[PDB]
């Protein structure tokens, strides 16, 4: 989707977290948008002395290179849990032998 | 460029208590940690050198250690004449490149500021200029609400602020605004009124001033 | 419990005589339902009316 979501010049407007003190659980979200530190060093919040801040934004250009294009990824998450499951495949129910 | 990169930016001290700020330099520097003396509106003085040893007039409450990239500015006993900017620097040579500084304030309790509504001259109004004068002294924090009525009308625009630092004498504050007008928006108002909200009282300082007198 | 998100609910219902003490017993319990919340957990409380 180069031709629609991405912008002449850098699609800035959406960020991304890069660094992190601990891994994240599988279906949870980060929608903090404060900036933390990176090491010993105390930085407090805005760019400067020497943190490693995880403030990124989004390359997208539809000029460039094929790397950096955006793609629509839709992730389809198929799980099996102690639910009885209900959600099966497109398979023609037969009778009982 | 060496980036002098300190812990804390801004900290607030008040009298009995001690303020420990430690500055991880990214530099090796060893037993040349220096510290600043900035007084507002005097020279920067010396403070601390090598570590060790305190300058001439430098009291006996101001000690040092550390050494190296980790080094701690132990100081007790914070008085209100210790207003002071502190930069992690070295006395080695050039260049001296220093990095943001933190800035101390001495707690206390509120004040009822003191609002003094000034008319400007009538010889400012022969050029095509004019300001409304309205002071705001000893009072208690920075961080003060004043608002500008004009004939009952709130504005918001055309409001120039001008703070200070804190006293040395009995640690108070003080900040005004001048309020910029032509000669044609002057003579079409007469009332003005600056009111101060503290929270000493629950009446605030409302003055006003006729410009006819 | 929670292990990677998956919250679990075990009940189990059963009478008993006791008045003060904790039941020296036996018993096993059930899963009721299955709560996919994948969010962290650290610490929790006690509703009481």
């Amino acid at each position: 989707s180069n031709n629609l979501d991405s912008k002449v010049g850098g699609n800035y407007n959406y960020l991304y977290r890069l660094f992190r003190k601990s891994n994240l659980k599988p279906f949870e979200r980060d929608i903090s948008t404060e900036i933390y530190q990176a090491g010993s060093t105390p930085c407090n919040g805005v760019e400067g002395f020497n943190c490693y801040f995880p403030l990124q934004s989004y390359g997208f250009q539809p000029t460039n290179g094929v790397g950096y294009q955006p793609y629509r990824v839709v992730v389809l998450s198929f799980e099996l849990l102690h639910a009885p499951a209900t959600v099966c495949g497109p398979k023609k129910s037969t009778n009982l032998v | 460029d060496i980036v002098m990169t300190q812990s804390h930016k801004f900290m607030s001290t008040s009298v009995g208590h001690r303020v420990s700020i430690t500055c991880k330099a990214s530099q090796d520097v060893g037993n040349d940690v220096a510290w600043y003396q900035q007084k507002p509106g005097q020279s920067p003085k010396l403070l601390i050198y090598w570590a060790s040893t305190r300058h001439t007039g430098v009291p006996d409450r101001f000690t040092g250690s550390g050494s190296g990239t980790d080094f701690t500015l132990t100081i007790s006993n914070v008085q209100s004449e210790d207003l002071a900017d502190y930069f992690c620097q070295q006395y080695n040579r050039y260049p001296y490149t220093f990095g943001g500084g933190t800035k101390l304030e001495i707690k206390r309790a509120d004040a009822a500021p003191t609002v003094s509504i000034f008319p400007p001259s009538s010889e400012q109004l022969t050029s095509g200029g004019a300001s409304v004068v309205c002071f705001l002294n000893n009072f208690y924090p920075k961080d003060i609400n004043v608002k500008w009525k004009i004939d009952g009308s709130e504005r918001q625009n055309g409001v120039l602020n001008s703070w200070t630092d804190q006293d040395s004498k009995d640690s108070t504050y003080s900040m005004s605004s001048t309020l910029t007008l032509t000669k044609d928006e002057y003579e079409r108002h007469n009332s003005y009124t600056c009111e101060a909200t503290h929270k000493t009282s629950t009446s605030p300082i409302v003055k006003s001033f006729n410009r006819n007198e | 419990k929670n292990i990677d998100g998956y919250f679990k609910i075990y009940s189990k219902h059963t009478p008993i005589n006791l008045v003060r003490d904790l039941p020296q017993g036996f018993s096993a319990l059930e899963p009721l339902v299955d709560l996919p919340i994948g969010i962290n957990i650290t610490r929790f409380q006690t509703l009481l009316a």
